[PDB]
RNA sequence: ACCUUAAGAUAUCAGAGGAAAGUCCUACUGAUCAAACAUGCGCUUCCAAUAGUAGAAGGACGUUAAGCAUUUAUCAUUGAACUGUUCAUUGAAGUCAUUGAUGCAAACUCCUUGGUCACACACACAUACGGCGCGGAAGGCGUG
């Protein structure tokens, strides 16, 4: 008697494909995805800090630090800090999931494009792609699109900038572009 | 009748190879011939004909000697040689491709390092390769 | 008990390293629950001399059984 | 007779199982060690690591691991021409059964 | 088409020579009994570490894991 | 189709096809002969067994080769 | 046993395993069985003397495996917790 | 049914 | 190799000696040795134009 | 470190062991499961004495200093066939009282969650 | 008759376990698993020097002995004093029992005697 | 769509009783063992400056660093000169490295960890050293 620990459904004793059928379905394929999302989410959310050993400060150490000044502490309200934490977590997720693919768009008309960037006709990991999109075939030749500039392509996307520093940008561009 | 001899006695091979030899600087006939020779080997594996593999290697090398500035074919040839099982000649192909550009080619460096991460498995050498690549 | 999952390697060329030094390549024909394997048209890779029309390999001395085909 | 002896060990009953064990120890290859224990004659056991022991068996077991006393370990270590004969005396000794090769009974 | 178990049953009180796998050490003597794991007990057996005979042995019990082959002497 | 190794050894026994058995190394010998019978555990009896080092070996007669040493059985 | 079930849970993720001959292998783990037989895919092999090659698949007998290195995240697997609740299996 | 030896018996015995 | 030989049209048209070799050099194109005569006949009109 | 005399392999769970193999390689990681006695180690780093420095361990400066090549490898399951012997090196992070406390905590939480699961799945 | 059951009867006595490598473990013997998985506590591992000049020694044994972590840096011979080494069952070659114990009271297999009385 | 099961047992000997010989059982009784939980030992080891800018334990998959010393970089065929040596050609394999590897040693920088507790700024001790403050960690032993 063996049961899945994710689905919690008790499964009549199996060892062959019956375990390769359960583990390849959907109630055991996405329900094992939600589990490890939560466990990895925790280790991201953990905020417990190291144990604090506070030693008795001496007079020579205290007098200099008392001489200088007192420092104000910035503090927010409950709703404000809730909103700020939500925003910061969302920003961290969005930046972490970001992948730069400028080189893939730049070589869109290369003579050997379909054999490298398509990622389905590659020679290393193509063996996996080789029941379930106008895919780019390997049989493309450079005669197709002899002149790329004939209005086919579009301008490169302008570089992104941080929104919290969006007033830093110069006000007016040097040249007048229509 | 083997696959290699059946290919070499095919009539289309003569026509494609003659177009390539008559017009060395078109690259349309080059790419058509290379696509044909690769496609005529339906399975690419370690057990296919050694003569056919040598022919494919020589065709790729001749095209890369004719047109030194094709980054994508350097990468494709290195990946095919990687698929065939040996990685020393893949390293040699990538280094030859880098030398053909005088070490300044972003696509080749990116693909070379992406391949290198899986293979070298030695911290000092991998990081030295990264420092060398970033300088150029 | 449990038959090893080799139902996809049938009639496909494989290369398996006998003991720690020898390497034998052939066409797999069958297998047992001990991972005994019977492979036809063997060839001891080293020039390389063929073994025979029908050979069996005791599953004790097999280490790896990588396949030289599409799989 | 022949059927019970050839019969696979997972279908005989418990009583016939220990009867089979006793029969194996009495009429079988281990009858040699049983006799050697009973009449208290020394045995010369040749181990796997080139160690010969001379001892009297006091209890043996299915896997041929025995308890011995008055053991006298005799072995030689050599390299090239040079050879040295070393011997060690042990009062009471347990011996695992996976090492033994041939067990000779004293005439 | 004789199987090894009936073969070893038939070799009882027959001059057999069993050789270990280590140093071509060969024991020649009459077979007294066998176990289901092919443990062998030899009587009045003579030891052949090589083609040279070393001596005569009283009665030897031979562990099952060492024998390479059991052959019937003429 | 699939033929198990037990069935292959059975075919060897039935057709009396001579086999050359590879005993594993550090022993450095081969056995050539005909299979007369096999067992559960790949124990084989061999008729007209021929001893060959790794070709000046001596015939052995009829032998029972323990299966814990066999590595290949090729014809 | 727990380790066999852990290796079972480690399916579909890149594991690295070293055999008793000295070689090393790493790649996607397609299937594993209760006797530690594993099938690696897109494996990158390191033969004992240092040479590195590549094969599509491999099927190594479990009697030769020395150890198997699974991804670190599997430490939080549900079958590693000691106190567990069972659904009271039916009749 | 215990070690694979019993299963191999229940094949070899039928084979003979 | 077998049934493949390397020819170089540029070195052939330059009336040099090493226009054909079995080694894979820079600027060499594979060709069937059975068909080298037709390779020569293909460049016949251009080489005659160069000669005249 | 001192370890209780009556302490089998079941008591040494999350102890940081020192597992030795047949080929002279040691593994240093936290034990978290076992079975044939094939362990599961959390952060075990494998050590070995190179053949170039093995000669310094042979009987004869006064104090030996051996540079041991070590590899980092995580959450690895060993095989019992290769294991030779195990030694203990360090205690777990948590004290015994805190360990009992967290066990009682998780038991209470699990019992409550099981009761709620039954209550939901029935009605 | 299983001698593992007899071996389980010592349980607090000084033994001298000689592994298959060559290293001999000396120390108080705690419980023994039914697979002969000994657990010794106040151990003193040592490696016999073969006393022959040119025959050096086992090397893997030196590596294991040092990597146990208890080897004395100033020790002339290869000894490593440590506590609680757990020894896998299949590695033991022979166990030198103490001289003082009685064999007649420990070797009597109670289970076999019970079976004989029952039969 | 594939799957529906190895079987047994749960401290041990000895003594009294009940259903010739076992056989089972006893909110029966002794002795041993094991586990849990309380509870103790003048038991044993360990628990970081502030009277100061430290230190201890363990790391670094950290830098100096191309450190200082050694040592490595194919095989076959054919032609030519040569007294083995050099140059070229065909074929075969070929982990990357040579700023590497290996041997030795030192400085520096940084991470994790801890009672940074309380009372003290003290003339002790041969039976050698009040172990006669509160806790904590880990074991040893004893009792219930």
């Amino acid at each position: 008697k063996f049961y899945c620990d994710y689905c919690d459904t008790y499964l009549t004793h199996d060892s062959p494909s019956v375990r390769k059928t359960h583990c390849s379905g959907r109630k055991h394929k996405e329900n094992v995805k939600d589990y490890y999302r939560n466990k990895a989410r925790d280790i991201i959310n953990k905020h417990n800090h190291k144990r604090r050993h506070i030693g008795k400060r001496g007079r020579k150490e205290r007098e200099n630090s008392s001489q200088n000044e007192t420092l104000k502490v910035t503090c927010l309200s409950n709703k404000e800090k809730r909103h700020i934490m939500h925003v910061k977590k969302m920003n961290q997720k969005e930046l972490a999931q970001t992948s730069i693919d400028t080189l893939k768009l730049l070589y869109d008309g290369s003579p050997g494009y379909s054999k490298v960037f398509v990622d389905a006709n590659r020679f290393d990991i193509g063996d996996l792609v080789k029941r379930a999109q106008t895919s780019r075939s390997r049989d493309e030749t450079c005669e197709s699109n002899p002149f790329p500039r004939l209005n086919n392509p579009k301008k490169l996307e302008p570089p992104k900038i941080l929104s919290q520093w969006s007033n830093t940008i110069p006000k007016t561009s040097i040249f007048y572009s229509v | 009748m083997d696959k290699y001899t059946a290919l070499i006695h095919d009539e289309n091979f003569s026509t494609l190879t003659l177009n390539v030899s008559r017009y060395p600087k078109s690259l349309a006939y080059w790419e058509k011939l290379l696509n044909y020779i690769v496609k005529a080997s339906a399975p690419i594996c370690k057990s296919t004909e050694p003569q056919l593999l040598k022919l494919i290697r020589c065709t790729y090398s001749s095209m890369l000697n004719e047109f030194p500035y094709l980054e994508n074919y350097y990468i494709d040839f290195a990946l095919l040689e990687y698929k065939l099982g040996n990685v020393s000649m893949s390293h040699k192909i990538f280094q030859r491709g880098l030398q053909a550009f005088n070490q300044r080619s972003l696509l080749l460096w990116t693909s070379y390092l992406k391949f290198c991460n899986n293979v070298i498995s030695h911290q000092k050498q991998l990081f030295k390769k990264y420092e060398t690549a970033e300088e150029y | 008990v449990s038959t090893p999952e080799l139902k996809k390697y049938m009639d496909k060329k494989i290369l398996l390293n006998i003991n720690g030094s020898r390497k034998v390549a052939g066409i797999l024909r069958g297998y047992d629950i001990f991972l005994n394997v019977v492979l036809d048209d063997a060839m001891e890779i080293n020039n390389n001399h063929q073994l025979g029309l029908q050979t069996v390999i005791r599953g004790n001395s097999i280490i790896s059984l990588e396949a030289l085909d599409a799989i | 007779s022949s059927q019970i002896i050839d019969r696979p060990k997972h279908e005989l009953s418990r009583a016939e199982l220990e009867e089979l064990e006793e029969f194996e120890f009495k009429h079988g290859p281990m009858s040699l060690i049983n006799d050697a224990m009973v009449t208290r004659t020394p045995v010369i056991i040749s181990l796997r690591n080139n160690h010969k022991i001379i001892a009297r068996v006091k209890a043996f077991d299915r896997h041929c691991n025995m308890v011995l006393e008055n053991v006298k370990e005799l072995w030689t270590e050599k390299k090239g021409k040079n050879v040295i004969n070393r011997e060690r005396f042990i009062s009471k000794l347990f011996l695992r059964g996976d090492s033994v090769i041939v067990v000779l009974k004293t005439p | 088409p004789v199987n090894p178990k009936p073969f070893l049953k038939g070799l009882v009180n027959h001059r057999v020579g069993v050789k270990l796998k280590f140093n071509s050490t060969e024991y020649r003597g009459t077979l007294v009994s066998t176990d289901n794991y092919f443990n062998l007990q030899l009587n009045e057996a003579e030891e052949f570490v090589a083609g040279v005979s070393h001596g005569t042995l009283g009665e030897i019990f031979i562990r099952c894991n060492n024998v390479l082959y059991i052959r019937e002497l003429p | 189709a699939m033929v198990p190794p037990i069935n292959c050894i059975f075919n060897f026994l039935q057709q009396q096809t001579p086999v050359t058995i590879w005993l594993f190394e550090q022993i450095g010998i081969r056995i050539k002969g005909k299979i007369v019978g096999f067992d559960e555990f790949m124990n084989v009896v061999i008729d007209e067994a021929v001893e060959i080092p790794v070709e000046k070996g001596t015939p052995l007669g009829k032998i029972l080769l323990k299966g814990d040493n066999i590595t290949l059985i090729t014809s | 046993g727990i380790p066999v079930k852990l290796l079972n849970e480690a399916q579909g993720h890149i594991v690295s395993l070293e055999l008793t001959t000295g070689a090393t292998y790493r790649g996607k783990l397609v299937e594993s069985e209760d006797s530690m037989n594993v099938q690696l895919r897109d494996v990158i092999a390191t033969e004992p003397q240092g040479a590195v090659t590549h094969m599509d698949q491999i099927f190594v007998r479990g009697s030769q495996i020395k150890f198997i290195v699974v991804p670190d995240l599997l430490k939080n697997a549900p079958l590693f917790k000691k106190n567990s609740s069972r659904p009271m299996p039916p009749i | 049914m215990s070690t694979p030896a019993a299963e191999q018996r229940k094949l070899v015995e039928q084979l003979m | 190799m077998r049934d493949i030989v390397f020819v170089s049209p540029q070195l052939y048209l330059s009336s040099q000696e090493g226009w054909k070799s079995d080694s894979a050099k820079s600027g060499f194109i594979p060709i069937l040795k059975n068909d080298l005569q037709r390779f020569q006949d293909s460049l016949k009109h251009i080489v005659d134009a160069r000669n005249s | 470190i001192q370890v209780a005399h009556s302490s089998r392999l079941a008591n040494l769970i999350d102890y940081k062991l020192r597992v030795l193999t047949q080929d002279g390689r040691v593994y240093i990681g936290q034990l978290m499961a076992f079975d044939h006695m094939n362990l599961v180690l959390n952060e075990c780093i494998e050590e070995r004495v190179p053949k170039t420095q093995l000669d310094k361990l042979r009987p004869r400066g006064t104090t030996l200093n051996i540079k041991v090549e070590k590899r980092v490898l995580g959450l690895t399951i060993l095989r019992g066939e290769q294991i030779l012997s195990t030694v203990v090196e360090d205690k777990p992070l948590l004290s015994k009282k805190e360990r009992l406390v967290r066990d009682k905590k998780e038991k209470k939480q699990a019992q409550k969650q099981t009761k709620l699961r039954k209550e939901k799945e029935k009605k | 008759m299983k001698l593992v059951n007899f071996l389980k009867k010592l349980r607090n006595e000084q033994v001298t376990i000689e592994l298959k490598n060559g290293t001999t473990v000396w120390g108080t013997l705690q419980s023994v698993s039914p697979q002969m998985n000994a657990i010794l506590t106040d151990v003193k591992l040592t490696l016999p020097q073969p006393r022959l000049n040119k025959l050096n020694s086992n090397g893997i044994a030196m590596a294991s002995l040092y990597l146990t972590g208890g080897q004395q840096p100033t020790a002339s011979d290869n000894i490593a004093s440590l506590q609680y080494i757990n020894i896998r069952g299949n590695t033991i070659r022979q166990i030198i029992l103490p001289d003082s114990l009685n064999l007649d009271s420990l070797l009597v297999d109670q289970k076999q005697l019970n079976s004989l009385r029952r039969s």
